[PDB]
């Protein structure tokens, strides 16, 4: 050892909690020197004083269960997230998959950072006005940098690789199931950034927030025959959220959204988070 | 006995004797990359001294009716110090930090500093006033540098979350009347073991002023803030010639 | 000239370190490759 | 079977098919300071890959009457990479070094360079030509940078010793028939343990082409000499801001 | 250990050798292959072939000794460094140390880079014509930084710190013995740079070339008395060197000095190293 200076905590591990934590009982207590009921928010803790260390209680074994408030019960309901309609014009549709289109299923997944899950995709397909018509459908998954179609009648429709569903319209509807399939480790809802390097102007400011890793290619279907149909065909899409793992919580947004890929407010009516009252001592 | 607190690392020493306690960043110490979760095949390089030490930024003026301030990290430091250089000649970076603002007044002022650390911090525009326009935040808005950006809107943070449930993030009061600074310790959080310095801020630092400066006419008017901070277990990779931005 | 493809790695040109990947080649077998159904026919009856 | 050769350190590689054996100067290794000799107290800092890799300077032509050429060390290397980065933000460093320098022909040619390394080489005038004069050499000329300066009196080395006993300093020969490059491994030579780098110069590399380069005409007679260099075991010390002369 | 990246020789010693080396027999010898009279001085290793390998040798034994070549035995005769005079008019004489006055110890200290060594002094004074007076003389060194004396009869020939000697013309020669006095770990007679910080200019260009390591202060000698002595004085100053250790030696200059401070020569007369012949052949 001819140098003797090259030779040279976790806070808190989990614990599983089925029930609601119980009650024990107390008495009144006369002392000088220990208070409970004095803190200081100032640390950035938050207070631990209980019930019993205020007024006295009584003993109370509550079997509450924790289980609705887990995050796996709590995401996995399937949602909308597209509509698409073929009135375009020429029996097919090319939809890019951004699931932030509709904002009750965009506030839930908002409220975390980072998230990691797999989904189960469901199709359910109609006329206009809800109308059944026998009818020949095809859905294509196209991943990024893959050939699209471009015509009804395409070479992209030989589906000799892609995944595809052939379903009819008075059949149940189609189920699939989407694994994991990032780059990164986990999916981002935020990414403050520029995804690209060189000089950043006016011309390339919409650059901003968006993340190479969650943009996953597009979406097509099609009418199968080689003709025009004669029918409207709408489709909703309906997505489930599996195994799911959160990181990071964030505040949850107050303000009605405005587009799909920047967090834009209206900057005029600035939403208030409380209904307001008339005075501050009558209720 | 735990009011005063003494903080060195590199050649660097902070003292502090109306303090209140350590915040560590959801209870994780920042560490090197282990061998499990890198990637990267090339060596990497530590520098441990001449970048784990305390950097001063510049110094903000508290008026009575100030509305906040926010850093991005670490666009504060990619032009200072070695830090400034390491971060300029290679591809990717992975580093920790330590947070440490002071702001000091007798004992006939009052008020109340939230400060507060928030990942993934992507601001927003007011979408041209009426709602209807794809307005976007400039790169002179988005990066501030060391000097650091006033807040317009700050009810809101300028980006649509309101900031009446901003301590769920890890966070720090300075209240005028017990102390004067505040302290947090801020692990690396990323999806990815490493990332590029000049294309991606990891969190910014937000100061906003909830109770509002006061005092009788004749005190000191002039209430200063300064932010002092320090990276903690800096590491480097994919050497290449120097691009600034 | 030999006709063989070299067989020098990372570590014998540049100082590298340990890293342990569990990247899995489950994608490219030959029965994953092929196992996918596609169109060879079109048969109309007019 | 040990004409060929293979150098790598860092993220650079050389490769030699001709070459002869290498030199280690005054058969000593490079390496760190130990406790025993250091008197700095603080920790010093080691890049330890970012600055222990392969730098190529400029190349010369060398004609058929050239007088030499020298480099000044570190000079050469104080303004480019992170070693150029880290040697004008602190005081002190201590690094050894590796000299590789390259030339080669046909077999068609003649020729002979002598390489050596020279430690203290002090340059001096001719006083004015006829001797009555104190001239001194102007900065341009002591410290030239990574281009090198030109010689005008070779065979007295313009610091008053002969050439005709160069070679008890470590060297090699460049001969155009047999090997086309010459490598010499120096240690750290000072009388202190640690110097400046900005103020002081350790050692002179020359290269004096001893023999004239000859060909016939119709072959190329544009021969090119290029050197390359790399530091070792470079550690620093004394952090103070940027300070480049 | 979770980070393996973290966990992670001399040539030839030195031998005594108190004679030269013997010389052994050997036969003739006819074989391919093994060739010692064929090197490589590309290497820069000097050959290794002996007599023995070239032609056929008889058996000697020496009994040389290598004892006068040793760096002890080179160096330790004292050698005439400086010439003071009085003739300086008012009886007294500030003399910067320098020890490069003179030619014939200057090519022998700058055979080395590197040095450290005690020294021994001795002053032998006289009138200029060898005549002997009787007369009191003080010596007295300087340090750098102490006040230097001005006039004879200054405050600084007390000589309450200093070291002094007083001696009288008829006496014996004084001696005194001075010890390794450098800031640095040895004495260096070669600095390639400049010892200050700033700008180098044409106006500070005398700076090249100056190490403080080196600068001793000065020495001062007097006639003791208050009044004008009527007699001229010199000194002769010779310095034994002992204790020697030196390092990384250096090529002999072989052109004529022309100033104490500087290598410069004369760009003229060019003296070349070796005295020229008339023909190749014809020695
Ligand atoms: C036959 C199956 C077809 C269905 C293919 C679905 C694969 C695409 C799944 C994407 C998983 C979510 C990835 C990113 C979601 C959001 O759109 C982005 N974060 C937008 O910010
Ligand atoms: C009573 C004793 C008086 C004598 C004091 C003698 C002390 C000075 C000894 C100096 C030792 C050599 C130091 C440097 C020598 C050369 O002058 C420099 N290297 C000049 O380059």
């Amino acid at each position: 050892d001819p140098i003797a200076d090259m030779i040279d905590r976790s806070l808190t591990a989990l614990q599983v909690l089925p029930t609601a934590a119980n009650t024990e009982a107390s008495s009144h207590r006369l002392g000088t020197g220990v208070v409970p009921a004095l803190q200081a928010a100032e640390t950035g803790a938050s207070s631990n004083a209980s019930d019993k260390n205020l007024i006295e209680t009584r003993c109370v074994l509550n079997h509450h269960s924790t289980q609705e408030t887990a995050i796996g019960n709590f995401f996995s309901r399937a949602g909308l997230v597209s509509i698409i309609t073929m009135p375009n014009t020429d029996g097919y549709v090319n939809w890019d998959i951004d699931l932030m289109g509709y904002a009750q299923l965009r506030r839930k997944c908002e409220l975390f950072t980072y998230m990691r899950f797999d989904a189960e995709f469901t199709f359910v397909v109609a006329k206009p006005n809800g109308v059944l018509v026998p009818q020949l459908l095809q859905y294509m998954y196209v991943p990024p940098g893959a050939p699209k179609p471009t015509s009804r009648d395409s070479f992209a429709w030989q589906t000799a690789t892609n995944p595809s569903v052939f379903v009819k319209m008075t059949d149940p509807p189609a189920q699939v199931s989407v694994p994991f399939m990032s780059p990164a480790s986990a999916y981002q809802w935020f990414y403050d950034g520029y995804p690209t390097f060189g000089e950043h102007l006016q011309a390339n400011d919409l650059d901003y927030g968006q993340c190479p890793n969650n943009m996953m290619g597009t979406f097509s279907i099609r009418t199968v025959g080689t003709e025009k149909s004669p029918h409207s065909i709408t489709l909703r899409v309906y997505m489930r959220i599996k195994h799911v793992r959160a990181w990071i919580p964030r505040p949850l947004r107050n303000q009605p959204y405005l587009f799909k890929t920047n967090p834009n407010y209206k900057g005029n009516d600035i939403k208030c988070t409380s209904t307001s009252r008339d005075k501050i001592t009558t209720l | 006995s735990d009011r005063v607190a003494q903080l060195t690392i590199g050649n660097s020493t902070i003292t502090t004797q109306e303090a209140a306690n350590i915040v560590i960043a959801y209870g994780e110490w920042p560490e090197y990359c282990p061998d499990t979760d890198a990637t990267a095949v090339d060596k990497p390089t530590r520098p441990d001294v001449s970048v784990n030490r305390f950097f001063t930024l510049d110094t903000k003026s508290w008026a009575k009716d100030s509305k906040g301030w926010y850093w991005k990290f670490p666009d504060v430091l990619t032009e200072v110090g070695v830090f400034g250089q390491n971060a300029q000649f290679h591809y990717l970076y992975r580093s920790g930090f330590c947070v440490h603002v002071q702001c000091n007044a007798s004992k006939f002022h009052q008020g109340a500093l939230l400060v507060a650390v928030l990942p993934e911090y992507v601001l927003g525009t007011i979408a041209g006033g009426t709602g209807n326009e794809n307005s976007h935040p400039p790169y002179a808005t988005t990066q501030p540098g060391q000097v650091g950006a006033v807040l317009t809107h700050p009810y809101v943070l300028d980006a649509g979350i309101p900031l009446s449930q901003l301590t769920v993030c890890p966070h720090q009061w300075i209240n005028l009347r017990t102390n004067n600074c505040a302290t947090i310790i801020v692990p690396y959080m990323n999806t990815v073991p490493f990332d590029s310095a000049l294309n991606h801020c990891n969190f910014g630092l937000l100061v906003i002023p909830v109770v509002p400066l006061d005092f009788n006419a004749g005190a000191t008017s002039e209430i200063p803030i300064t932010v002092t901070i320090a990276p903690m277990c800096a590491e480097f990779a994919g050497l290449r010639q120097a691009v600034k931005q």
